[PDB]
RNA sequence: GAGUCGUCUCGGGCGAGAGCCCAUAUCGACCCCGAGGCUUGCUACCUCGCUGUCGGCUCUUCCCAUCCUGGCCCUGCAGCAGGGGCCAAGGGUGGGGGUGUUCACCCAUUAAAGGGGAACGUGAGCUGGGUUUAGACCGUCGUGAGACAGGUCGGAUGCUAUCUACCGGGGGUGUUGGCCGCCUGAGGGGAAGGUGCCCCUAGUACGAGAGGAACAGGGUGCCGCGGCCUCUGGUCUACCGGUUGUCCUCCCGGGCAUCGCCGGGCAGCUACGCCGCAGCCGAUAAGGCCUGAAAGCAUCUAAGGCCGAAGCGGCCCCCGAAAAUAGGCGGCCGUGGACGAGGGCUCGGGUAGAAGACCCGGUUGAUAGGGCGGGGAUGUAAGCGGGAAGGGUCAACCGACCCGCUUAGUCCGCCGCCCCUAAUCGCCCGAGGUCCUGC
RNA sequence: GCAUGAAUGGCGUAACGAGGUCCCCGCUGUCCCCGGCCGGGGCCCGGCGAAACCUCUGCCUGGCGCGCAUGCCAGGGACC
RNA sequence: CCGACACAGGUGCCCCUGGGUGAGAAGCCUAAGGCGUGUCGGGGGAAACCCGGCCGAGGGAACUCGGCAAACUGGCCCCGUAACUUCGGGAGAAGGGGUGCCUGCGGGUGCGUAACCCGCAGGUCGCAGUGACUAGGGGGGCCCGACUGUUUAAUAAAAA
RNA sequence: UAGAAGCAGCCAUCCUUUAAAGAGUGCGUAACAGCUCACCCGUCGAGGUCCGGGGCCCCGAAAAUGGACGGGGCUCAAGC
């Protein structure tokens, strides 16, 4: 985790398909679960933004796919609430594959990426083409 | 911060701590006043073409006047 | 399942849910027993509005913008109509004696003399006796009443008790005494920037379901007969039904205490005097949905307040301070709003 | 199910033996003795004028021989990290893939993904997948009909709650003659809190180095619970607009296709929204000890004494005069066939609301309705003027459509003003200072 | 091959199927996690009117007992 | 009529020339014609919950024996179509595109411009032209029985 | 064996002399040295330490609606 500095909205459970925005050769990643989450009876693990997610690669090359990888989820289709009463909402849901350290796999992340993520892991903001 | 803002779908005066910012895949941002304004952009309608848009009307009437 | 531990749905920390025995809030914590001034100040909830403030408490770090909803309440001036003396017995606290002091008096359903002047003078003399001794008396509390007459929701006085603290019994008696002949202020008891508790009887839904009261998770692939039913209630032995199980019955019209809402602002009017910080005295145009004219002393307090719109709410000072946040004396209001609820 | 405890599960005692050496840092045979009812089996006690099976689902209680969190001790404990032991049910203990599956296997997360009883909990709650009937095939066996703890396909889940339970709501008496308002706190309940991460500590202590802790302070997340809609999202058969078919000759204005369909959306209700949910102390466990004997010494105990758990209470949140110790205070009242204090029914509305109740107003009045203005929803109206592809006997004009009039019109569950209208009119039920005693 | 086999038909098969099994894509409130709306009911009132079944009761906890009790026995709650 | 019954049942023929509609003896709307005895009503912010039924963000079966149930396509016209093949078929595979209204023409039938049918061009509005109603989701692999038919009227429509 | 010098280990474990001495109990050293015990005399000026039967009471001792000695309650007894 880290410092998120946003009021939470989550609404991506297990089985979700998210786009891979970094060059890596994996076209789709599917979320298994959310890292550092405590789940309860009848409640699928829900994912916000900024989270370190454990995932499998659902589509890609055979060298990327049936691999269990970690990623950090940059964007989500769902609306996000800032602390200041202004809301963030991106046209799609995306994740970038990321090593557990915080350091991104791919040599460029394209589009905006969430500010809450930037705070939490520096290298993802540093690489980013823009931080919205 | 003390921010103030202005809708980019009508030009109408617009309150802060209210509305949604819809952020492009490229990163640009568009300020929507209310749910109607957002719903209407998706439709691809011309708020100008219609008369529910108060500032758009207004301009045209004035442009008439000159 | 496979012995899958499942956390309880509903609570016993708040149960039972039922109708309040009086529309006067209940108190079992007293934060002004040994400390001067009343236990806050009572008004009627006007509505809510929202305001943008600057940290204050660090969202991330200090100096950043934060959104906060605020509940704007028309308070009446309150006025002491009764002095209560206690003597401590040996089964609890028992009532020594009282002074009762007088068209609103007429609208009240409460009993009236019929030899006002006489009865009052005897109770008053009785009290001076009790005050002298002085250790008979171990505490003194005040019967205090609302005065609605510019406020249209109700025009009868709702009558309640608030304690009046003081260091010792003689001091509480002097203070209470001065007060009967007088009005009172939002300004006098309370100040901005403390954290205060809020007490109220919440909005009545009427009878509501297991779905609504306790929460009932949905079920399997297809269900012919419903998904909003009770399921199991229990085994063959126990031979009797419990109370920890989902049922339908009353939700609302229950007294609730919610703690620690920060006092943002105090003024009077509204919308007849315009200030650029500490709120612009936020009054919506077209008025508030389902609530009477505003024009009297007011307070706009943070966050949520128990009680929906058009209901008598009461305020109490806190029984705890914040515990990993600092108090801020006098909140800061970066920019304002003037929105409609329409 | 009861009985039973061989079988099963678990414990205790003795300590062969290896662990370089050293039985107990750790592992632990032979043998011997208990506990539990959780596997299996035995019993034929209970039911054949029925006590319906298994699994899942949903919903809840209890237990500890405790998976995690708290507090503790050792070590063959350098650190990091293990191993082993003690207290402890307050809280938590998840989601997926196969199997009908309890159970079991697997994946990645997790602080941990604990087990067992409750009619192998839970079918007058669901489901009916599995055991499984009357239909059929195949394998095996049989002269044959026909059989299978072989495989397999398909094969009903009844009932308006009489009693009683629990959750919510009324009507009355007792209430020490009745009564109106305000309180007391007997007790009852609770998890209102649980949990994790990150930074600072610290690249430190510690280590040859590799590597790498802790106390304490900030920020954030998650789960549970409760409340709340001003923001944002849902809905909205208030309303408004667009539009197909058809009917009214018909422009206008409407019906129906069971809101015709589609588009927008206020109030209100909701989350996929927002906000809130302590500390400390006392007494204690396990433990660490002081003084200090039995045993002139030594010794944490034999007596006396000091600390010390997420557990226990207060503190905290929920309910609570029918608590019979039936409570307290203040005021009001009485005193078929005299008189009549409180109270309801009535009316106009709800903060309220299944019936009822609750609450407020009732001309001393803004309570509701009209009218008017204000605020909001839709989005450009009736009608009229000009244009319009073309067509014309070249005119009256026939014309989908366009623009102006018109930010108009239609509409409102919201606000103010205003006694204009309706809050009129009236009905009743309840006493008779009470038998003695205190007075 | 526990325990296949040639008209007590074997192997295969285009086309066909309210046949059994499995997988995918689209789609979707089946689910995470629930909410609002519509019509018929519910609830109340007038009139019309059954049935199942019926020794009796305001119970709870244990013990006992034909070993799975309101009534026995000892506790505990209790205004209608 | 018949079902004890005024039991939503279930039994033959003709009306197959009603209009709009359109391929229809179709749907829906509206007639002729029939009825309001499809024989109980009135009331209530009308709560809970149930039976029909509508809409739901983000996700896309995580639910479950099983996508069961619902969703979805859709009418019509053109284009285009794979594995396999008994050359018939598979096939509406799969998958793409257009469709309203007004204004001016052409072909076809006729009779002299009357009565009709089928296309073209220009103008043009909306979020949407099968706009309502009507109205198939698609693909492959394996097993069985070839097929169409039949079976436990009334739990079993099948590999029988 | 460099050292084994009581003290890596193996075996022996003898003799003289006495507040007192074991070819040495433990520490310690690479092995010694060094620290120290059993042991003794004497002061404290006493009855001293033991071992072994018995009776009892404690430990051993973990369970699922509140169940236990019939209940309450009872510790110089209302116990044995």
């Amino acid at each position: 985790r880290g410092v998120s500095a946003v009021r939470p909205t989550r609404a991506l459970p297990v089985g979700a398909y998210l786009t891979v925005a970094d060059n890596s050769g994996a076209k789709v990643i599917q979320i298994i679960g959310v890292v550092e989450y405590h789940g309860t009876r009848r409640r699928l693990a829900s994912a916000g933004v900024g989270d370190m997610v454990v995932a499998t690669v659902k589509k890609g090359r055979p060298d990327m796919r049936h691999q269990v990888v970690r990623a950090v989820i940059i964007r989500q289709r769902k609306e996000y609430r800032r602390l200041d009463g202004m809301r963030v909402k991106f046209e799609d849901n995306a994740a970038v594959i990321v090593t557990p350290e915080g350091v991104p796999r791919g040599t460029e992340i394209r589009g905006p990426v969430a500010r809450e993520a930037a705070e939490r892991w520096v290298r993802i903001g540093s690489i980013a083409s823009i931080i919205v | 911060m003390a921010r103030w803002n202005v809708c980019s779908y009508c030009g109408k005066p617009f309150e802060p701590g209210t509305g949604k910012m819809y952020v492009r895949n490229d990163g640009r941002v568009l300020f929507f006043c209310s749910r109607k304004c957002e719903r209407y952009y998706f439709m691809g309608r011309n708020p100008r073409k219609l008369k529910w848009t108060k500032a758009y009307q207004e301009a045209r009437l004035q442009r008439g006047g000159e | 399942m496979g012995k899958v531990h499942r956390p309880r749905r509903g609570s016993l920390g708040f149960s039972p849910r039922k109708r309040a025995k009086s529309i006067v809030p209940r108190i079992r914590s007293w934060p002004k027993e040994t400390e001067v001034r009343m236990l806050g100040f009572a008004g009627y909830k006007a509505g809510m509005t929202h305001i943008l403030m600057i940290d204050d408490e660090p969202g991330l770090t200090n100096g950043k913008e934060i959104f906060m909803p605020v509940t704007i309440i028309e308070t009446p001036p309150l006025r002491v109509f009764g002095i209560r003396a206690y003597r401590m017995g040996y089964l609890g606290l028992e009532t020594a004696t009282e002074v009762i002091v007088p068209k609103l008096l007429e609208r009240r359903i409460a009993t009236l003399p019929k030899n006002y002047t006489q009865e009052m003078f005897e109770q008053k003399l009785g009290q001076l006796e009790d005050m002298i001794k002085e250790g008979e008396i171990v505490d003194v509390r005040a019967i205090v009443a609302t005065q609605p007459w510019v406020i249209k929701l109700k025009k009868k006085p709702e009558v309640m008790e608030y304690a009046i603290g003081g260091t010792s019994v003689e001091e509480k008696f002097n203070y209470i005494k001065e007060k009967l002949g007088k009005e009172l202020r939002v300004g006098e008891v309370l100040k901005e920037g403390e954290l205060l508790d809020v007490i109220a009887v919440t909005k009545g839904k009427g009878t509501q379901g297991p779905v609504k009261r306790w929460g009932i998770k949905l079920r399997a692939h297809k269900d012919s007969k419903g998904r909003r039913k009770v399921g199991s209630i229990g085994p063959w032995h126990p031979a009797r039904v419990m109370w920890t199980v989902p049922m339908a019955g009353q939700m609302g019209f229950h007294h609730r205490t919610e703690l620690n809402k920060r006092l943002i602002a105090i003024g009077e009017n509204g919308k007849l005097k315009l200030d650029e910080n500490t709120e612009i005295e936020i009054t919506p145009k077209g008025g508030f949905p389902h609530y009477g004219i505003v024009r009297s002393d007011f307070m706009m307090i943070a966050g949520s307040v128990p009680g929906a719109i058009k209901r008598i709410i009461r305020v109490r000072p806190a029984i705890r301070p914040p515990k990993k946040k600092p108090p801020v004396q006098r909140p800061q209001i970066t920019y304002v709003s003037v929105e409609s609820k329409q």
